[PDB]
């Protein structure tokens, strides 16, 4: 036995679903960003290492002050694309850490709520004036958070579109740009 | 939950590895490592698990416009100097500390005393005393914790692995509170 | 001959720094260049994933999953590219710079063993004197010809080496920006 809540409890497991997705989304992110460190910090040392030995080997100078450049220039490039992505990073942390946490809250009390009630409820019935008016009190909880579960499951589902829609478009403009600005240059 | 934490502080003061001691168990002795490489480590604190992701930066100048580059973002640092070594101490307050301040005013901050096994070391002593200089003491380092308003001073040794774990212990305590 | 050897072997033992400093750097890159394929691999997926059970975001979340794969399938040969280049390179220095650093510490020595014996006699003796000067002049033609040798040899594979590295760079971006464009469809 159980109060089932079918439509709801379907949305609420999905919505825990999509919250680990994110948070796995979000590792990765997180961790581009390291590389992305990783390799900025790589172009710009053999950037400089680049540049000099072209200054000092006459027979090379072409060759090397070549890769010395697009190193110097991939390494600001690189910048850009670092910044976007830990705004990224930042922004569906929010949604995931806040926004989306926050709701979480309220569908814990409710299931907490859902539980003293069939919990009451069955001692009743293994037992069997305030008794009933107890019980109507547990219910009256139950029914109050299983509205605002329903509410606020809805207005995310709302935000989640505003916001990843929006952060998805920016990343792939932003590692997309990565690649414009770093053609038009390191071909130019 | 995610906890990122950023290691500065002068280069050859242990930075690294530090970082290698901690999450693989065994001194990076005898190969040091690939180069602008990060790290990442999965603990529980306190009965938690946290995804503790470690930034390593380049101490040099020649860094001081990309090393910051790394801050964004950032939960804690790790202000980081060579116990056995008085010019990184210095630098500290010098340069590091208004630079983390610079850049994050309002994220926790840890000093770590690196090398300890070297503070108490023989030749270490004498070496250093042959350049009449001599080892930063605990209240030394208390002292400068307290200067940059650090929540915790901490030393230890990558090496011995001696106070080592707690460096991190302390950083994630300082995160979640 | 010499002092100019002195220079020209000052400047050899400096060149080796500067190149074993680009192979450090090198190999960085080929760790570094590997994990963000890695990682690229991984958001691949999960952006799949997620578009295939997101009705919502379907598309947005689709390209941005091709997207990544195509950067991670293309970026796989800019690490063979990378690699390669690290590689040759590390054969340069080595084993060619490196042997031509073998025939330079003998000439060294060989030279102080010499000046030493004109000195201590100058104050067996000739017999081994002459032997001496012999071993030194060997080496010092011998050194000669490694230095002229690896300079040849250090242009012959740094100039196609540099070359290839900078041809798979622009391989990759220019690999990408249609694929890229493509993908506007
Ligand atoms: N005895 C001892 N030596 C250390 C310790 N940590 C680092 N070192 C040495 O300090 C030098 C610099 O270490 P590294 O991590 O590369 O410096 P960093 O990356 O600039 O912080 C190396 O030669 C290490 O062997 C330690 O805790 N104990
Ligand atoms: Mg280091």
């Amino acid at each position: 036995s159980r109060t089932v809540d079918l439509e709801l409890e379907l949305q609420i497991e999905l919505l825990r679903e999509t919250k680990r997705k994110y948070e796995s989304v979000l590792q990765l992110g997180r961790a581009l960003t390291a590389h992305l460190y990783s390799l900025l910090q790589t172009q710009h040392a053999l950037g400089d290492a680049f540049a000099d030995l072209s200054q000092k080997s006459p027979e090379l100078q072409e060759e090397f002050g070549y890769n010395a450049e697009t190193q110097k220039l991939l390494c600001k490039n690189g910048e850009t694309l670092l910044g976007a992505v830990n705004f990224f990073v930042s922004s569906i942390n929010t949604l995931v850490t806040k926004t989306m946490e926050d709701t979480l809250m309220t569908v814990k009390q409710y299931e907490a709520a859902r539980l003293e009630y069939d919990a009451y409820r069955t001692d009743l019935e293994e037992l069997s004036e305030s008794a009933q008016a107890t019980f109507q009190a547990h219910r009256d909880k139950y029914e109050k958070l299983r509205g605002d579960v329903a509410i606020k499951l809805k207005f995310l589902e709302e935000n989640k579109i505003k916001v990843m829609h929006k952060q998805l478009l920016l990343f792939h403009n932003a590692v997309s740009a990565y690649f414009a600005g770093n053609q038009k240059q390191l071909e130019q | 939950q995610a906890i990122k934490c950023v290691v500065v502080g002068d280069g050859a003061v242990g930075k690294t590895c530090l970082l290698i001691s901690y999450t693989t168990n065994a001194f990076p002795g005898e190969y040091i490592p690939t180069v602008f490489d990060n790290y990442s480590a999965n603990v529980m604190v306190d009965g938690k698990p946290v995804n503790l992701g470690l930034w390593d930066t380049a101490g040099q100048e020649d860094y001081d416009r990309l090393r910051p580059l790394s801050y964004p973002q950032t939960d804690v640092f790790l202000i980081c100097f060579s116990l056995v070594s008085p010019a990184s101490f210095e630098n500290v307050r010098a340069k590091w500390y208004p630079e983390v301040r610079h850049h994050c005013p309002n994220t926790p901050i840890i000093l770590v005393g690196t090398k300890l096994d070297l503070r108490d070391d023989k030749d270490t002593i004498e070496k250093l005393k042959e350049k009449k200089l001599t080892p930063i003491t605990y209240p030394q380092g208390l002292a400068m914790a307290k200067e940059i308003g650090a929540v915790k001073y901490l030393e230890c040794s990558a090496l011995t692995q001696r106070g080592l774990k707690t460096v991190f212990d302390e950083a994630i305590r300082a995160v979640l509170c």
